[PDB]
């Protein structure tokens, strides 16, 4: 598995591969998973601990969600989504999600072996990425985020290509680039490469397949 | 984690004395766990013109059993110049199997033939050397199903009205029907099986097709 | 066992062999492993015999209950929701391998679940000890639009290579084809003694009740 | 498997059972289990048929050597010794024999208890086997040393069978021999149990008998 | 290995009109003791319901008992006797319902499913409920190989109510020579719709 | 060798109308990690023979050793080219080597594919033999074509297809559907890419990129090696 | 290592046991009375195993029979006693078990003298005789020969006494002291025999 | 479960031994007569333990120290017949362990009567008393309390009397018969004793 | 440890870190082992088992050096040698001794647990980079080798900055960075780093102090 998380000038990107477990069982999965319209994560390690977390977390997602609105009145194949809500009025923040998903982690980790990286936007902290790791701890990553057996292959190229400000192309092309290395380099990582971009005001998520070419 | 030096291939080996004939039918499919090496790999060995070895267990240690027991009847055919008869053959066999007491061959035999009286005759050999003759016996996967139908055929103890009289078209049928049981009873035990046929003529081979699921 | 789903356009096909073996021993040469969920929804089962046949009855009558209190057609992702939460309520154990295959509103979806209590949407998938010889055909000739006969056709296949192929397989061959509107369960869809003399066996003692 | 030997009045007898199994399997029930070393002396199997079989030949072909380099039939006490000592010498690498070695010699009739663990022990009286232990009972209860040929016989028989009654590793067909001065009988070749059980316990026939 | 230590198997068979079951009568201890030799492993729960509970005996005495209260429940409160279809699933759920810690048992379930028309029913078990009908015969038991050779080779379809009996004894008695821990006398009932016959048959006692 | 460590996967090798053809991705594996991706897992051992391996890369380089050496002593005493050694030969060779490291608990951590042509009545290749220096394919009767298969634990046997590692499951089957007599070198190839495309999909060990090597009349010709078309 | 027997005939039931108290290597007694546990209404208990949990279910089964014949003011029949011992036992089985054999020995008007068998794995039938321990390998053979249907109670005695003098000769533990309960003719007698 | 004993006097050693042959529950001998090695010249090997290592081990050390005294027309000193059995007992420690306990008597005009004790660890010394087995632990503390330098005889027999009863009242295997030698006045006695 | 070999036109450059052992018992150490003028190789793994290997293998290419010579007359801190054999005449071959290296291994692969990577020039196939693995196999590499626990964080980034024919200078500040970010990277490996740049006619031995900074 990889999968990787890089913030950008206007927004966060998300990718992963596809292929999941020497004999590959599915190499059409979906690691990326829509917690809330603004705001996915990114599922490693074992399968059924992470989707019952992802699970879960969704129930808590709506429950604040609904728990949020005020009362009375106020104010490569790409699919594309506007928020519905448009200024951030109810949405969770990214934050509480991301910690109340390391509670229960953390709660549980005598046997949840379980590695998330939380994307999203919210009006307060704008773009963010977080990475709750295997024991419960969780950690604010304001550049990039990568985890899976893959992403070791990739750690030094993408500290050599990444910058502060990156556009959305730029940016785009690094995390292909970068999912497309880990799986050349990665038996357990494969198939075709997902990626999820969330912005200020709607979510563009990406299919893509891929081939690495090389004359080294 | 230490290499498991064994593993059983799989498949049947049922044997059948008459009065002066001796019948041995054996399984062809080679099987590793739930998996089909191959659809015919022969059980039986041809040793003398009146004797035959068949074998269920690992195809290795079978092959070359085999092949050790034919060259040490041919080392005796050129030093003592004479043939071996069936209870030469199996005390030779006896220790072969025995010299290897304690890292034996995996692998369970029944030597079949007709001696010098032309009397059939059939041992049958456990791993480490232990053996005794019989009248009828099996080896292999289906070996447990198979006995009792040969012990309710041919000896009829629990039967009161017995009918003690079987030629050799009798068995030939009887221990097809008993290979088929075994291969529909039997996930190891299919394909087809080579049936051979000792007399005083000497030895004749046939061919039956078994189910391949 | 060997098992397989497929989706063809408007429609799933389920397909499985009939042979349960206790160890080497065949302990049943016509089995039934296709296990009805709902009138729109099947499933096939590749695991511990009990676990799965009575996890499928309590499916499936649990299913039949929320449709009563409910009275909408059931959805294929329910049963995946139920089955993977009380499959992860025990710790891996309770292991069942499911194919469940069913048609709602959403369309036809095929799911393939594993003892640990992970789902995966599919478009063909294969469970059990020939679920690689099934693969391997299904890889080859899988389309993604099918006719329902051509899909019938696949499933069939699928499962004869795994019956000539696992020796932990066998016996006919059974498919189901889930439509919205209603089902077809084909059981036999394809199909690849001595008399003893009255009172031979003595008896010590013999007694009669008339009932 | 049960094998016992008693010493009285008018020599040795010898009896066995006949069967052979591989755990709860009955591999076989036409086993001899009396082997005769020489003109002069048998040996019983018990435990592991392989190891007794090969040593107790092996046995025999010393002792073949002895008598013709020497020109003078051997004792008992020396091939008990010779076969004390060679399956002493495996120990540790898991020979599993108990053997009891009787016969006649120049010092009279002779009769010792030898197994794998280099165990070497004088009597008149012993048994061996996982029946052992009701033969035991049998013979205690009724053994004396002035028993004639056919009571010594019968005795032997009876033990027997009620050892293969009790003991699932024992059954088949009961034989006993008789070592005299001049070599040994066989005063029971083989007698099917089966017909015991209908002589001794339940001789009338008309129903299952109660233990 | 627990199954091992009374033996023990059961077996059952379907004629024309007519069914039957079959058990041996041993209660082994550690493997090798017979302790009884009347020790019968089927028990009639109805006239159309009778069970053969192989496996530990404790196990088979304790589920016999559960069984027994929960037909005599069934039947008192409905006034008429349970279905063997009803009966055969509720075993099966009995015996899920102690799936970690399970009885060991390996049951059978031999009758006539009603309809009068009396269809042979037969069906085999697990531990944990897991339950396989079949139209011909049913086997359990540590014995259970080599019945199935047996039943293998001689089973006829469609046999009446003798042929059925030397046919269902003689796949008994062949398979338990060739069984240690298994034997030391042989039931046999055959039911018919007007009636039963139990036989003890003359079997060996190794 | 206590266990694999670099590992080579499947092998596929069938008997076509020139002769043999046999068939490996380039790939050796560290465990998940896809350390070496240009390795050559199919070895020339003479003319008209040559082995594949599946697993352990150490244990196959050592058996590669030791069929070149025997190749040679056998170049060595030749007189005519009938004194060369056949697949069958080779094969005999490798089960034993297999059966007396079995016996010692010394496996070699291989499934092994010996592949060849048994009949010295098709060219006169062996005649002038070069080691070290490289008309149409003449059809030839499968009787005169060897191809076998070895494990660790010694069992052997040969056939008109072979395959090791997880082509047992998926190449397998596909071969014991629509494998046929005397197939063209097209039908091989064609049958081989579709087996090796189930392969590349569905073994995680495997890669795209070949090795196809041949036995025909002509001697051993290793093909370029390609990725897999589509 | 606790030695219990039992034999029974048409007209009486007979139990006996070894009268060893054992601690390790040293018998601290040679007139145990802790394997016996007579029931009011012709029943014993006759009981094997460790001491302590002989003495907890014998007192156990002993306390709820005489419950149940004091509240129902009845004698309760010996198969009820011995299928309630079985099912007690069983219950415990897999929580906490009672590492004990037992022989279950009483006298009915409905069902006449009965002698149950039962094993420490509770796995229990009606039996004509019986035995239990390492001396049950001895000893039940004997019981196997001389047994008949129609014994004297004197005669079952004689086999009693084969029983102890083979347990002396070819046991490991030379068991010499014994107890026996004897009932027959609607009478409960106890003795003691040495060697 | 072999029980040996030894007491050594100024003008005597006496060792004793239980006369049983053991085969797991089954006692093959009440007359055993592995455990005894007398050997020429006034010496003894009293020996415990595993009856095929007795014998492997008794009948070693007896034929290499009548080997000694045949090629050296001499009788082998107590002393020196003592150390070489230990010698040979631990040589065999580290290789092929005899798990078998010794008590080495004998008389010497050099040393008087001696008695050694040693263990199947080859642990060795010259005692005046000494015991092997579980039954040592029933009989030591009687060869203490009785025993005095100028005991005659007979008293070490009452003694011995003593320890057999004991042994037959208290310890676990009720062990009835019991061999005995008696060296004494240049003689050596062989006695059996019943209960 | 992290241990890197690359091939640039007439040449060949190893180079590692210098850490030993979270103890570190030794920050200057050698990891690179001359065991001829023109021959080199790098370690990983056990450090005992390794070095006895080193030893062995000198002695080894002492006697085939010895052994291969004919009779009669024929014909940032650097440190430079010039080879004595300037022909070639008798400096063993590089595949000679990366094979008998891979036969002691392969010969004593129960208990050793040693991964090698030997870089040389021979005139026959010039400049070569060899693999030697866990279990004794060998493997030519043409382009690059990399070894240690360190090297497989710039897996990736070696792949995607090498060059078929790189000058000295681009191929040395390649494998410095490699080094570098495998260093920032992991705990294993740190300190000065060592490079030797093997040529046609001459070796040079590099010292290099290092510094990751980034703004990433
Ligand atoms: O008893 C069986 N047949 C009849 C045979 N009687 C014997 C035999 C009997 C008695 C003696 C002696 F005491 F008188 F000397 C010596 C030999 C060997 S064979 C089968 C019963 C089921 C198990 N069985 C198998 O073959 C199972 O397959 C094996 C193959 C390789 C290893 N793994 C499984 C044997």
């Amino acid at each position: 598995t990889t999968i990787i998380g890089i913030i950008y000038d206007n927004g966060v990107m998300l990718a992963c591969d596809s292929r999941t477990s020497t004999f590959i069982s599915n190499k059409c999965s979906r690691k990326i998973n829509r917690i809330n319209e603004n705001l996915y994560v990114c599922r490693s390690g074992a399968s059924a601990h992470s989707q019952k977390i992802i699970e879960i977390i969704k129930h808590y997602c709506v429950s604040m969600k609904n728990e949020n609105r005020k009362k009375g009145r106020f104010h490569v194949t790409k699919n594309k989504y506007f928020y519905e809500d448009k200024f951030n009025d109810y949405n969770p923040l990214v934050e509480n999600v991301a910690h109340i998903t390391k509670k229960i982690i953390y709660t549980n980790n005598n046997f949840l072996s379980c590695a998330l990286i939380f994307g999203g936007y919210d009006k307060i902290k704008k773009q963010q990425l977080y990475a709750v790791n295997l024991n419960g701890s969780i950690i604010e990553k304001h550049d990039f985020a990568v985890s899976g057996s893959g992403s070791i292959y990739i750690q030094s190229y993408l500290q050599d290509k990444y910058k502060k400000f990156m556009t959305k192309k730029e940016c785009f092309n690094l995390i292909l680039n970068c999912v497309k290395y880990a799986m050349h380099n990665d038996n357990s990582s494969g198939g075709l490469i997902r990626i999820v971009n969330i912005t200020k005001s709607f979510v563009e998520e990406f299919t893509v397949v891929n081939t690495q070419m090389n004359f080294q | 984690k230490r290499w498991y030096p064994y593993i059983d291939n799989g498949g049947t080996v049922i044997g059948l004395t008459g009065k002066d004939y001796v019948i041995l039918a054996a399984d062809t499919r080679l099987s590793l766990s739930y998996s089909i090496y191959t659809r015919f790999c022969p059980k039986i060995s041809k040793l003398t013109d009146k004797c035959i070895i068949g074998s269920s267990g690992m195809q290795s240690d079978i092959k070359t059993l085999h092949s050790l027991l034919q060259k040490k009847i041919q080392l005796f055919v050129l030093e003592h110049s004479h043939y071996p008869d069936i209870h030469v053959i199996a005390r030779l066999l006896c220790v072969i199997l025995y010299s290897r007491r304690f890292f034996p061959y995996y692998a369970f035999n029944i030597l079949a033939g007709v001696d010098e009286n032309n009397k059939g005759v059939l041992y049958n050999y456990d791993s480490v050397g232990s053996y005794c003759e019989a009248t009828h016996s099996c080896v292999g996967s289906g070996s447990q199903l198979i006995l009792p139908i040969l012990d309710n055929r041919v000896e009829q103890k629990n039967q009161l009205i017995k009918n003690t009289n079987f030629n050799l078209g009798d068995d030939i049928n009887f221990v097809k029907d008993a290979i088929t049981s075994a291969t529909e009873r039997d996930i190891y035990t299919g394909d087809k099986t080579l049936i051979y046929v000792i007399d005083k003529m000497g030895i004749n081979v046939n061919t039956l097709d078994l189910k391949q699921d | 066992t060997t098992i397989c789903g497929l989706v063809c356009q408007n429609a799933v096909i389920l397909g499985a062999d009939t042979r349960a073996t206790e160890g080497p021993i065949v302990a049943d040469k016509n089995c039934s492993k296709l296990h009805y969920i709902s009138k729109n929804i099947w499933c096939a089962g590749a695991g511990v015999a009990g676990d799965l046949e009575h996890t499928t009855l309590w499916l499936q009558h649990n299913v039949e209950l929320h449709r009563l209190n409910t009275n909408t057609q059931p959805r294929v992702s329910m049963c995946v929701s139920r089955l993977t939460q009380e499959l992860f309520k025990y710790q891996g154990y309770k292991v069942c391998a499911i194919v469940l295959g069913g048609v709602d509103v959403n369309g036809p979806q095929l799911y393939g679940i594993h003892p640990h209590g992970s789902s995966c949407l599919l478009p063909f998938t294969a469970l059990g000890s020939g679920s690689l010889n099934a693969m391997a055909v299904l890889e080859a000739k899988y389309r993604d639009n099918m006719t329902i006969e051509e899909g019938k056709n696949l499933v069939c296949e699928a499962i004869c290579a795994g019956i000539f192929n696992d020796l932990g397989s066998g016996g006919n061959v059974d498919i189901c084809v889930i439509t919205k509107d209603s089902y077809q369960h084909i059981r036999p869809y394809k199909e690849p003694p001595t008399i003893y003399p009255k009172g031979t066996t003595p008896i010590l003692s013999e007694k009669i009740e008339y009932i | 498997t049960t094998t016992l030997a008693f010493k009285f009045k008018d020599g040795i007898i010898v009896a066995v059972d006949s069967r052979a199994s591989m755990g709860s399997f009955i591999s076989s029930q036409n086993v001899e289990k009396i082997i005769e070393i020489n003109k002069n002396i048998l040996g019983t199997m018990a435990g592991g048929a392989a190891d007794c079989l090969y040593w107790e030949k092996y046995l025999g072909k010393i002792i073949k050597i002895y008598e013709l380099r020497n020109n003078e039939k051997i004792s008992v006490r020396a091939a008990s010794t010779i076969l004390s000592n060679i399956l002493y010498q495996y120990k540790g690498y898991g020979l599993c024999c108990g053997i009891i070695l009787s016969g006649y010699d120049h010092t009279g009739f002779n009769m010792f208890y030898v197994d794998d663990s280099g165990k070497k022990v004088e009597g008149n009286l012993f048994s061996c086997g996982s029946g052992s232990t009701y033969a035991y009972s049998i013979l205690d209860s009724a053994y004396d040393y002035n028993l004639n040929l056919d009571q010594a016989v019968e005795l032997a028989r009876n033990a027997i069978y009620h050892a293969t009654f009790r003991d699932g590793g024992s059954g088949g067909k009961v034989r006993v021999f008789h070592i005299h001065k001049n070599g040994y009988d066989k005063i029971i070749e083989g007698e099917d149990v089966f017909d015991l059980h209908y002589h001794y316990t339940n001789p009338e026939q008309k129903d299952q008998y109660v233990m | 290995s627990i199954y091992n230590y009374n033996g023990g198997c059961v077996l059952g068979m379907s004629g024309s009109n007519c069914v039957a079951i079959a058990c041996d009568l041993r209660l082994g201890a550690n493997t090798f003791t017979t302790v009884s030799t009347k020790f019968s492993k089927i028990f009639k729960m109805n006239n159309n319901v009778y069970v053969g509970l192989s496996g530990l005996a404790t196990d088979i005495q304790t589920l016999y008992e559960i069984l027994r209260y929960r037909v005599n429940l069934y039947e008192v409160r409905q006034d008429a006797e349970m279905d063997v279809e009803c009966f055969a699933n509720m075993l099966s759920s009995i015996l899920y319902s102690n799936r970690f810690s399970p009885y060991f048992v390996n049951p059978i379930v031999v009758g006539f499913k009603l309809k009068v028309n009396y269809e042979p029913y037969l069906t085999a078990y697990d531990l944990i409920g897991a339950k396989c009908e079949t139209r011909d015969f049913v086997v359990n038991g540590v014995t259970s190989e080599q019945l199935f050779g047996m039943c293998e080779s001689l089973y006829v379809k469609d046999q009446d109510e003798n042929g059925l009996f030397e046919t269902i004894s003689q796949c008994l008695l062949s398979a338990l020579d060739r069984d240690c821990i298994s034997g030391w006398g042989a039931e046999v009932l055959v039911l018919t719709p007007e009636k039963i016959i139990k036989k003890k048959l003359k079997a060996r006692m190794d | 060798t206590l266990g694999p460590v670099v590992t080579g996967t499947s092998v596929i090798a069938i008997k076509y109308k020139h002769g043999i053809m046999i068939a490996a991705d380039r790939k050796a594996s560290y465990g998940s990690y896809a350390k070496f991706q240009n390795v050559e897992r199919i070895f020339k051992i003479n003319n008209k023979t040559v082995m594949g391996f599946s697993g352990e890369l150490a244990d196959a380089q050592y058996l590669h050793e030791l069929l070149t050496r025997k190749n040679i002593n056998n170049l060595s005493e030749k007189k005519r080219k009938e004194d060369m050694y056949t697949p069958q030969h080779y094969h005999s060779y490798v089960s034993r080597v297999f059966y007396v490291r079995k016996n010692r608990i010394d496996p070699l951590f291989n499934n092994i594919i010996i592949a060849g042509i048994n009949s010295q009545k098709y060219d006169n290749n062996d005649d002038n033999v070069l080691l070290y220096t490289n008309e149409e394919y003449k059809e030839i009767h499968k009787d005169d074509l060897y191809i076998g298969f070895v494990d660790m634990h010694g069992t052997n046997f040969c056939d008109d297809y072979i395959t090791t590692g997880y082509a047992r499951y998926f190449a397998l089957t596909l071969l014991r559907d629509h494998y046929k007599d005397n197939m063209t070198e097209e039908e091989a190839r064609i049958l081989i890419n579709e087996c090796l495309r189930i392969l590349y999909f569905r073994d995680a060990t495997s890669s795209n990129f070949i090795q196809i090597v041949k036995v025909t009349s002509k001697g051993v010709e290793y093909e370029e090696p390609y990725i897999l078309p589509c | 290592m606790d030695t219990l027997i039992g034999l029974r005939g048409n007209n009486f039931v007979v139990l006996a046991a070894d009268t060893y108290s054992i601690n390790s290597i040293i018998k601290l007694k040679n007139d145990d009375n802790t394997k016996f546990y007579d029931i009011h209404g012709n029943k014993c208990l006759l009981l094997g195993g460790s001491i302590g949990d002989r003495l907890q279910f014998g007192e156990f089964i002993r306390k709820n029979v005489h419950l149940y014949q004091y509240q129902n003011n009845t004698d309760m029949f010996v198969k009820s006693f011995a299928f309630f011992t079985r099912k007690n036992l069983a219950y415990y089985l897999r929580r906490n078990p009672f590492e004990v054999n037992c022989l279950i020995a009483g006298y009915d008007k409905k069902d006449g003298y009965q002698l149950y068998w039962c094993d420490y794995l509770s796995n229990m039938d009606s039996v004509n005789k019986g035995a239990h321990g390492y001396g049950a390998y001895l000893v039940s053979a004997i019981l196997d020969k001389y047994y008949h249907e129609n014994l004297t109670v004197d005669e079952a005695l004689d086999i009693f006494k084969l029983c102890f003098e083979e347990l002396k000769k070819r046991f490991l533990l030379t068991q010499i002291n014994y107890e026996l309960r004897i009932m027959y003719d609607n009478k409960v007698e106890t003795q003691y025999v040495t060697v």
